[PDB]
């Protein structure tokens, strides 16, 4: 399988997208990018302008208006036409994310001090994820031969490491995966990066968040709520795979 | 000289602030070296295990050298507890204590023609609450903590059931250290706001009042709203912990995500608070060396009194993944683009006043023009956040600490230091020499923008906060970013050795106004420095 959910040396751009809803985030950020963008050059290029244009050197007296109605209400009106464009392409995109549909798989996700629980509850399939290199493969949250053995095992390399979990959530791709997520013990919060969703894990609470993959591969994220000391240690690999791989990897964990 | 720290008078209280929040700043500024040195490369190298075995002493100075990785075990919870001490010293004990309680005290009774506070015994009070919520603070980082070792790693905003299981005492000595900054800015705003309102000079109506004072007294009316609600939240993880209440405990029948609205509900206004009074202070600084009067003298007001209101109604876009419904999500959306409307208007403003004036670049308007530009580019960062559907992607990633760090960390310090080189020889007799004034803006400049423009790319890349630790695809931003704060710290030692210089043997200042005729409000027309009793 491919590594694709993750991130690369030097990358100042998002993960790659593997759902339609990390593509419309994608495409969102672009687009306020661009706008955000325009107003940082504009204001920094009429500071640096009024600054030699009116330097003392320059304009030996100083004007004294305090007012220009003109002015102010076009940069008044400007920013509110601004912002309403942008809801008016960004709440159709959040309806999207937040309306979750019927789904094709259920996971049930439960946030651990430190590692989580995975639970398929149409399939009695259920265990626990913990990092390559944790306490509980052997470890103790570094890098060392042992982990890049361990890591290259399971299919990965020494550059997965704080990445690579010891099982993964399995998912067949182009279906809808619903997920519920809750904590047992702290909040913890569930995301992958690559399918543009995050959902935090609230003892109490169970909460819900869907995706669906587009393509096959590896994707990775790491839990996004400080939950206490191995906070960086506790990451999530979501494999997408064939329907027929998915149903052989169910198959492995049926116990006749 | 311990008659300084018995002193009532509103301008010796003010310096008493200033220094202390100054101080403060360094500890927490020497925090954050800390973690950008164990930040620089990928692999534990700093926060080994192993140096816990060794003196609380000893322990220190062996923490400071690299160890290769296969001789540190990682501890995390030393990384969470530096990172807590980072922000709670911040944002309790340093820029609003400079801010309000520097500035503040010594200018506002200055800018509206007052002789002293209405309450000086108070004032010093407040003061003398401010030490020991600091101490307080300071003390929790050697207090028995979490997971059998001292402090509390549990983040600056306590969320429990993390906060309330933390074992020890140390989460205790840090409520109680917030209750204490509490008290301390509650007595500051009944000050500030009886000040204001009562003690104001014959012919200074309310539309006379400058700018700073107004920031001054916005501030005062935030505070009096948001620190008794977060004295609430507070109290109940208190109580969680030590009195058997279940307020946040699903065994008990609590939510954990009730704190986060209450936490909020005092945590948005908090920024605006940290905020205002530098916005105060780059109105008049930009007046002063633009040499033309403040543009939209009413609109700015308004605008002020707008975000103050607003800013109680937009908590919760800090808890979009918290699990609030599609609905709330919609609304604080709404809100939250509001209130950027008034927020980044205020930079037309101060660019409209320079328009046309006759700009002198001293040290002063170097700070103020620093503040605009990195307010802009925080202010920005903000705009995309607000929108929940992308900040499903950026919540608790770098990009939302660049974000902050741009917009309130580096506003407030920009403001701070605007304030220092505008002010410092009014206040001391002094006059800090020019060059040095400069030097220390540039390599600031550069230094703070190095630091944090990356973090955006961390944040895109998918970089958590508050991690001691992180996949080396990470590495190349980290390590610029960490070069960055080195750097930004050579400055402000910098700054501390023109301070010192500055009050020693820096020229004396001889003119009432040692700036130019449009520097125009009433501390200028007084001596340098002004009369032990004023007005
Ligand atoms: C100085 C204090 C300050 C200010 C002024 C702002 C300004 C803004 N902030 Fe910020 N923010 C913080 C301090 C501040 N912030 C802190 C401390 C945190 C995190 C705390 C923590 O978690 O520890 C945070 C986090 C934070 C979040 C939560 C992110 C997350 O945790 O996932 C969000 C989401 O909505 C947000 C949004 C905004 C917006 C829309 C603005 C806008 O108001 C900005 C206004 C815009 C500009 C200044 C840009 C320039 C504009 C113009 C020149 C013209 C106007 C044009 C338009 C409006 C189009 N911020
Ligand atoms: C005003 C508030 C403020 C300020 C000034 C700073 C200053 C700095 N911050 Fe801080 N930061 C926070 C508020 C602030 N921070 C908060 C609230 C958090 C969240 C904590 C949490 O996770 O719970 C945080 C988190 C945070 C992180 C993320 C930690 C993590 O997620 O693990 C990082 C990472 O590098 C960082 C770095 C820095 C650096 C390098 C500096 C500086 O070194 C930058 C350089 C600036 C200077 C050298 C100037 C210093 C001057 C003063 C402070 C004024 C002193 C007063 C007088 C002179 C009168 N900070
Ligand atoms: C969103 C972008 C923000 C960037 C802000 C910077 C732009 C500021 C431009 C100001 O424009 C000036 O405003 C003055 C006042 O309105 C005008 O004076 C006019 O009006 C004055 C009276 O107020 C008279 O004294 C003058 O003679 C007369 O020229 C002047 O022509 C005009 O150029
Ligand atoms: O106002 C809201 O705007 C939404 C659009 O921003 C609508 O969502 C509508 O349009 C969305 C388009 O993305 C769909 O996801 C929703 O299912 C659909 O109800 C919604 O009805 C309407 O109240
Ligand atoms: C004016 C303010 C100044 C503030 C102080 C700044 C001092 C920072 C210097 C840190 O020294 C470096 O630390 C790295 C660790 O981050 C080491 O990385 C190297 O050594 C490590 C083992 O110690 C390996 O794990 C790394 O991969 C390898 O690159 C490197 O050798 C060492 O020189
Ligand atoms: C670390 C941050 C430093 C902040 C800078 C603060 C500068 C203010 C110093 C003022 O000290 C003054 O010194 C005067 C004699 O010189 C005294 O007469 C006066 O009573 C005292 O107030
Ligand atoms: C850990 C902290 C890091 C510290 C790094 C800072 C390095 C400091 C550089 C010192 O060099 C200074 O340069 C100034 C600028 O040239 C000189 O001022 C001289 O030049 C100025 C003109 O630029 C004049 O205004 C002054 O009167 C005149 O003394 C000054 O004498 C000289 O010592
Ligand atoms: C880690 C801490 C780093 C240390 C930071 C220290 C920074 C403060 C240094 C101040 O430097 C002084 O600046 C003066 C003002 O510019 C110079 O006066 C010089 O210039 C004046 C103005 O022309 C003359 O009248 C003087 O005689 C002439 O000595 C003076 O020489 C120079 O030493
Ligand atoms: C392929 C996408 C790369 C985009 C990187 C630029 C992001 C910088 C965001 C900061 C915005 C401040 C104005
Ligand atoms: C359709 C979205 C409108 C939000 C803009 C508020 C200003
Ligand atoms: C072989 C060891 C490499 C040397 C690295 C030097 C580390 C310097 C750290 C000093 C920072 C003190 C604040
Ligand atoms: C955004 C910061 C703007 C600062 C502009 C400084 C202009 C260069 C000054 C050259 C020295 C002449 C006095
Ligand atoms: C009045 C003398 C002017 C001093 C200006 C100092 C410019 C130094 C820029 C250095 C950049 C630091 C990284
Ligand atoms: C690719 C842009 C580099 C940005 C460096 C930080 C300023
Ligand atoms: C900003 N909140
Ligand atoms: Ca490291
Ligand atoms: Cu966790
Ligand atoms: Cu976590
Ligand atoms: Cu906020
Ligand atoms: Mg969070």
């Amino acid at each position: 399988l491919e590594i694709i959910g993750r991130p690369q040396p030097g990358g100042t751009g998002f993960q790659p997208s593997a759902s339609p809803v990390a593509t419309q985030i994608h495409w969102l950020d672009g687009f306020i990018l661009v706008i955000i963008a325009a107003i940082t050059i504009f204001v920094t290029l009429l500071i640096l302008y009024a600054v030699w244009r009116f330097h003392e050197k320059r304009n030996k007296v100083p004007a004294r208006f305090t007012h220009n109605s003109p002015l102010e209400i076009a940069w008044t009106i400007v920013p509110i036409v601004i912002l309403v464009a942008i809801g008016a392409f960004s709440l159709p995109v959040l309806f999207n994310q937040q309306e979750i549909p019927e789904a094709d798989v259920t996971v049930k996700v439960t946030g651990y001090q430190w590692y989580w629980g995975y639970e398929y509850p149409d399939e009695e399939i259920s265990f626990e994820s913990y990092m390559i290199g944790s306490p509980a493969t052997g470890g103790d949250n570094r890098m060392s031969p042992e982990v890049e053995q361990q890591l290259i095992e399971a299919g990965y390399s020494r550059d997965e490491f704080l990445l690579a979990t010891d099982t993964a959530m399995v998912v067949p791709v182009n279906k809808t995966v619903v997920v519920q997520v809750t904590g047992a013990d702290v909040i913890h919060s569930w995301t992958v990066p690559a399918f543009g969703v995050k959902q935090d894990a609230v003892p109490g609470r169970l909460a819900q968040l869907w995706f669906r993959a587009e393509r096959e591969g590896i994707f990775f994220g790491q839990c996004s709520e400080l939950c206490g000391i191995s906070h960086a240690y506790m990451p999530i690999t979501v494999k997408v795979v064939s329907e027929e791989a998915y149903a052989a990897w169910l198959e492995q964990h049926h116990h006749h | 000289f311990t008659r300084w720290f018995m002193s009532t008078n509103h301008k010796d209280i003010g310096v008493l602030y200033l220094f202390t929040g100054g101080l403060v700043g360094l500890i927490s500024v020497a925090f954050t070296v800390y973690m950008r040195m164990e930040l620089m490369a990928p692999g534990v190298q700093f926060m080994c295990a192993e140096h816990l075995e060794s003196g609380l002493v000893k322990g220190f100075f062996q923490s400071l050298w690299p160890s290769a990785v296969e001789n540190c075990t990682p501890n995390g919870h030393l990384w969470n507890v530096m990172i807590t001490g980072h922000g709670i010293l911040m944002m309790f004990f340093v820029v609003i204590p400079a801010l309000f309680g520097g500035f503040g005290n010594y200018f506002m009774p200055l800018h509206i023609g007052a002789p002293d506070m209405a309450f000086p015994r108070m004032n010093n009070l407040s003061y003398w609450l401010y030490v020991a919520g600091t101490s307080l603070a300071v003390a929790s980082l050697f207090a028995p903590g979490g997971n059998g070792q001292l402090g509390s790693g549990i983040g600056w905003v306590l969320y429990p059931p993390l906060s309330t299981s933390e074992s020890g005492y140390s989460t205790d000595l840090a409520i109680f250290a917030v209750h204490l900054s509490g008290a301390s800015s509650i007595l500051g705003a009944i000050n500030m706001i009886t000040t204001f309102l009562n003690m104001r000079a014959p012919g200074m109506t309310m539309h006379k009042v400058p700018l700073f004072a107004w920031s001054i007294f916005v501030t005062a009316w935030l505070i009096l709203l948001a620190l008794p609600v977060l004295a609430g939240a507070i109290t109940m993880l208190l109580t969680d912990r030590n009195f058997g209440t279940t307020f946040f405990q699903p065994s008990g029948g609590g939510d954990p995500v009730l704190y986060q609205h209450i936490l909020w509900f005092f945590g948005h206004p908090e920024v605006y608070i940290i905020v205002l009074p530098a916005f105060g202070i780059v109105s008049h600084v930009i007046a002063t060396f633009a040499k033309k009067p403040i543009f939209g003298y009413l609109p700015m007001v308004y605008a002020m009194v707008a975000i103050g209101v607003l800013g109680f109604v937009v908590w919760a876009h800090h808890m979009y993944t918290a699990g609030l419904s599609l609905t709330q999500q919609s609304y604080f959306m709404m809100a939250t683009m509001v209130i950027a409307v008034p927020t980044g208007i205020k930079i037309f403003s101060w660019i409209a006043t320079m328009w046309g004036g006759s700009i002198e670049l001293k040290t002063p308007m170097l700070w103020a023009l620093g503040f605009l530009f990195l307010f802009t580019v925080g202010g920005v960062t903000g705009i995309v956040l607000s929108q929940a559907s992308v900040d499903r992607y950026y919540h608790d990633t770098y990009y939302v600490v660049a974000h902050f760090h741009y917009v309130m960390s580096l506003g407030a310090v920009f403001g701070i230091f605007a304030g220092i080189y505008f002010w410092i020889g009014k206040m001391s007799g002094r006059q800090y020499p020019e060059w040095a004034g400069k030097l220390h803006f540039w390599m600031m400049f550069v230094g703070a923008n190095l630091t944090f423009f990356p973090q955006h790319f961390l944040g895109r890349q998918g970089m958590p906060r508050r991690y001691i630790d992180y996949p080396e695809a990470f590495a190349t931003w980290n390590f610029v970013s960490s070069l960055g704060a080195f750097l930004s710290f050579a400055s402000f030692l910098f700054f501390l050795g023109v301070i010192f210089y500055t009050l020693t043997r820096g020229a004396r200042v001889t003119a009432n106004n040692y700036w130019n005729e449009h520097a125009d409000t009433l501390e200028w027309t007084l001596t340098s420095p002004p009369p032990e009793h004023t007005f």
